């Protein structure tokens, strides 16, 4: 098996229909779509095969090293229920091929070149078991969901966020009123845009400190303490840390991150945040490239899984009743992903490995994009209380203005949260309920005549296959 | 002068009989054996030319010999070594080297010293040679 | 249109059909699938909408700032010839809205959130223009094919290189042993696999001294300038800048890096190879995840595109007759990007605006993947000689030994190169030209009787649309 | 798991060994064995270099590598200490060391002892052809100290540094991280 | 020992018949040719003698073949290479390099290897002739 | 090979009528006129070894000459050159200097490539006399 020639990947030694895989084993789903003649026992070992330590043909120095350890092991293959022609596939990889802390080299392993295959159609990463003796290697998230909520001494319902509007446009003086208002009126974080940075229009260090004193201004009117979420992304990591210090020395709380700038220069603000006390938050921006198709790309649910190990506070999980797209019982999964400190098995909700996260902080997910004061009852017997509601149109968008658009929403959750704790059945109940609240306040009942029949409903891409 | 580069320098040269019971303690712990040649014995210096590809599964110390005497006439004036390699778990590098084969007259090292700051020296090992 | 209440994006003020686009405007195409009842111009101008300035509901804070400069604008919506339902878009972006020098604000922009928009089945990223009071806020790559050549005083061929196999196993004493073996043989380069790092079996330290006394060996015995490619991809930058300074420490020629480690990151390590004299590798782990799929994704020209601004000497770009997807005219038109100052509109090399680039360096595409010394003479006719060729089974996987492997490549391509330029055709010919050198070269003729008949042929997926 | 420090052996003491041996209602206590989860191993680096990348690094393999203690302990000056060192390399063993309680003492300071044995190291290295190497013993009152050693040590082109198991844990997985961090073995 | 500096080093010696067929595509093309000679074959050693000018504008390749045999006459024992230059926008440079003349017998590199902090080495080519 | 360390370098070697004439202009400005000569002619070597001690106050040419030839006698094979030296309030310094001896053969300069961090060498001259 070690002359020279090209052999097939079952042939090698790559498909053990009878391997166990041990408690110390990195475990990996594909759900493959072969070519026509290719057989799917071939797809898995071709997987299990480049993921790891192979090569298209046979070389003399495998000879060498113990190849029977450092080898990836696909171990069974199932028919995915529902579609003729897609198949389920099992790859045990070692600790052996794995750095201890780094999220880069994971990637390099398992997502590295197993896509590009031309005996394969389509490729998807549905989901990733990690072993106690992996997640121990890193730090985790800075703060969590019980670091946070202690520092901004807020408890017993979902915190309140806003998106500053319009996106792109506004000057440094008129950005800062924006935020004024809304934080005054009852939100409890501002923040800002993904695309915003250093534009010619407005220098970031222009933003942040009018952005600042716009804080501690609504802090001292309400005396709550309040929060922005400064958008640090940059070209270089040089400019990148320069913003964050700069964020630290006016004595914000939470800082912003976009997903873009990669997993090497994320788990570099993780080490940072912890060692200066920073929150942070992650934007999921450019995700529905390799997350939105069923058949090809790589799930959220193992980017929440790398994202918690990296060490983000906050991240974008998605809303199941907003503009964008998300299947309830599939959004749960992600949820449940980032705050449960153990998780069973559960194939509606998309969950397929036994996770053991082993005592790392729960990551605070975050529902945004197309909600309003009318979709409040959905979101609050969906997720629960350990989340952020962000309305980012649904405030600003307001008739009256930005401090009645923010009372709406803030009326419109604490009137759920006490209808939900007495007894009564917020799924049902739910829009008489916010209806007697609009008697007493009128910001409220604006906000419901504007959004009353708008809503977002269309056909999910990213479905169960278990239903 | 005398390069002592190696396993059994300061006994008097190994025999063929003496090197077919070392070569079958090798084979019998199941290791490897590679010849490696060169003409440049410096310290620290790591690849010598190898003389073919390692002998993995071979269960025979004679055939390694004649391997060995066919490398001896092709490079007289060369220092020829037996290299056995192990291939388990934890180890997966070199256990055994000797040599086997040294040149008529072992080459001397001169030694350049370099100043630098203060009272460091650079030194610079060089083969006569 | 200031009022409280959800319009149509058309009707918002996204779509006009009039509009000529001015010579400083970030072009950008989009082939878009929109879901049933959905609009092709309602689809346009969604895409249009969110990547700039607009939010689900109309704001009044738009009235502070002047939207009419701020919002991009989707000018014309063309039918894609062969499928039935599927649209190219054309949107126009002003310069205003982005970060001068920063690949990843560019990106939170244009494929920010409008590839997980519910009324979009699947959205795919074709080609982007840019200005030439874009390009030349960026830098560009250290050296390009100009520098690069200079340094290693070699002309008038492919360079040519091997990956160590196997891919991860191997100790640090007998990894530069097969570097030693490789260099010598008659390869110009070596290099790291894309998954070795700092693994528990060989630490990274160790691999960097190893391989550097391979490479001055080999280049004393041969009387060549040789170089391996030093993966320096680590889990944070205190790390990756650490193993960078190390290489340089050691007076390495080049280093390479992988590209999940993202753009912010990749800017980064531009900057650091510039100012200490090193030449940058790109290899590309994970790109399949989205650029694969026609249908949705993001294209390897846009890619390539951002990788030239971001600064890269080297760029694996694909082999259309190697074990990875490609296809011969969309693989030239992905080489045609990176080398070409000036490149003119071809719709069946998947070119759609004319690129100036202006004085920006030349970077240097790399074929790898599955190719023999068979497959020289189709490589030589599709590229030219301003590419790199890797064989990474094809070298050490010669019965023989690595030595033979090495000099039976090198042979092959001399002889390639030698013919082309006397006259004879290397398209037909070309079997019968590596037949001939055969007879008085022993290694090449072992080389061919092992690699005869083995061709990767699949039906490629992403594939042009003017055919 | 949940009460111990990811990677730190001051806490692990601290917790097991801490006050159970001091306690009134034990005569005597001994600590036998102790097992670690693949859990806990992980979190710590290791050896920098180990028996396999040592043994590559000085090119000897098949048998013991052979050392000496410099004799007498305390009393030679950094002229007559280097003397010792390169009779006794040149004559075939692999190592020479210094004393645990030779440090820097007001007879032989040792920066002069540092410079005086990298010349017999490198002199015994022409004439042998064998990578020669001595323990130059780094332990000092501070770490600023410490660390001044070791970079003098690193300057001179040394293989191996030694290190007295007194100094304690914390100052020890300094130098380890150390040593990985600029191609140093541990002694 | 033979110095691989170059284009077409692997092949045999090139014939005059087949020089003059290479500088006839690099004619076509429209570079500018070159002579260069050096008794110092260094690697990464950039500039060689030149002999003469290059010719810029000649739609000859006989006329750059007695500029050959010219050089080899006055330099027996040197390394004479043919260098091709590009003219264009963006390019500036050389494009074509292949060793036409090599000695009677090729010269070797010693390495000189120097010790510096921790296990670094500078390395020094040199050659012995 | 020729070394053109000084003044009159490329000039043809100069007759004792010629260097007569170079020194009554040194000492009708003022200058006192030293020999000095070396066997080894490197780049930035300051320091040759002086034939005696400078001649400050002399008002002779011929004189001069006397010493020139007896230090030819001395040593043939050797670099000898004259220097003029300038005694004034801010000047301290030496003001002509040319070869009027220089050896049979002249030695050649070998230059060693010591490669460190990048790109970056260090350049060592070296006499092959
Ligand atoms: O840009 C936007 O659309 C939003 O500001 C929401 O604004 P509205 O509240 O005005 O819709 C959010 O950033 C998206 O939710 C991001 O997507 P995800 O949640 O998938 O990260
Ligand atoms: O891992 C591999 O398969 C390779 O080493 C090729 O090895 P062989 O030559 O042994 O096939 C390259 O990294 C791929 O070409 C990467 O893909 P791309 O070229 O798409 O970046
Ligand atoms: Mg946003
Ligand atoms: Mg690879
Ligand atoms: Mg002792």
């Amino acid at each position: 098996r070690y002359k020279a020639g090209v052999l097939k990947y079952a042939q090698m030694g790559y498909w053990d229909g009878d391997y166990v895989p041990k408690d110390t084993d990195v475990l990996a789903l594909f759900r493959i779509t072969p070519q026509e003649g290719v057989d799917p026992v071939e797809a898995a070992a071709a997987v299990a095969g480049e993921s790891s330590t192979a090569t298209w043909t046979v070389v003399w120095t495998d000879r060498l090293t113990a190849c029977d350890s450092y080898r990836a092991k696909a171990y069974r293959v199932e028919p995915v229920p529902g579609t003729p022609g897609q198949y389920f596939c099992y790859v045990a990889y070692d600790l052996i091929l794995f750095e201890e802390g780094s999220i880069a080299n994971l990637t390099a392993s398992i997502i590295g070149n197993v896509f590009s295959f031309k005996p394969l159609k389509a490729a998807r990463l549905e989901d990733m078991r990690f072993p106690v003796a992996y997640v121990k290697t890193y730090k985790g998230p800075p703060t969590g969901i019980v670091g946070e909520r202690e520092r901004l001494d807020k408890f017993g319902k979902p915190l309140l966020g806003a998106t500053t509007k319009p996106k792109l446009g506004l000057s440094g003086k008129n950005y800062g009123r924006v935020v004024y208002e809304g934080l005054k009126g009852g939100l409890d974080f501002m923040k800002d845009d993904e695309n915003i940075n250093s534009q010619p229009f407005m220098h970031w260090r222009d933003r942040f400190l009018y952005v600042m004193e716009a804080v501690n201004l609504a802090s001292a009117q309400t005396g709550e303490v309040k929060g922005h979420y400064l958008n640090i992304t940059a070209g270089t990591m040089e400019e990148m840390y320069r913003r964050a210090e700069f964020a630290k020395s006016l004595g914000s709380v939470i800082v912003m991150v976009d997903l873009i700038i990669g997993y090497t220069a994320i788990q570099s603000i993780s080490e940072w945040c912890r060692q200066n006390d920073m929150i942070l938050h992650m934007h999921r921006a450019g995700h529905g490239t390799y997350t939105r198709q069923k058949n090809h790309g790589i799930s959220f649910r193992v980017i929440a899984k790398w994202l918690r190990l990296a060490g983000v506070d906050h991240l974008h999980c998605g809303t199941a009743v907003g503009k964008l797209e998300g299947d309830p019982l599939t959004v749960q999964g992600y949820y449940n992903v980032c705050r449960e400190p153990f998780n069973t098995v559960d194939l509606p909700r998309g969950i397929f490995f036994e996770q053991d996260w082993a005592d790392l902080r729960k990551v605070m997910p975050v529902a945004s994009g197309g909600i309003h004061a009318g979709q409040m009852h959905q979101l609050l017997s969906l997720f629960g209380d350990d989340v952020v509601l962000q309305f980012g149109g649904g405030t600003i968008g307001h008739p009256m203005g930005i401090q009645a658009g923010a009372t709406a929403n803030r009326v419109a959750l604490e009137a759920m949260v006490l209808a939900r704790n007495e007894g009564r059945n917020i799924d049902v109940e739910g829009p008489e309920i916010l209806r007697a609240a609009a008697k007493w306040c009128k910001p409220l009942e604006a906000a419901l005549d504007t959004w009353g029949n708008i809503t977002f409903n269309y056909t999910s891409t990213d479905t169960s296959d278990f239903v | 002068m005398r390069i002592t580069q190696g396993c059994f320098s300061f006994l008097p040269d190994l025999t063929d009989e003496q090197i077919s019971a070392q070569v079958d303690y090798c084979l019998g712990r199941g290791w490897a054996v590679s010849l490696e040649h060169t003409d440049d014995p410096h310290p620290r210096n790591t690849y010598w030319e190898m003389w073919g590809m390692p002998m993995f599964d071979l269960r025979d110390p004679k055939g390694v010999m004649i391997e060995l005497d066919e490398c001896r006439k092709a490079w007289p004036g060369r220092y020829i070594r037996i290299n056995a390699f192990d291939s388990t778990r934890g180890f997966e590098t070199v256990t055994m080297s000797f040599i086997v084969n040294r040149p008529e007259v072992e080459p001397s090292l001169r030694m350049e010293r370099t100043e630098v700051d203060g009272r460091s020296i650079r030194y610079t090992h060089s083969i006569v040679r």
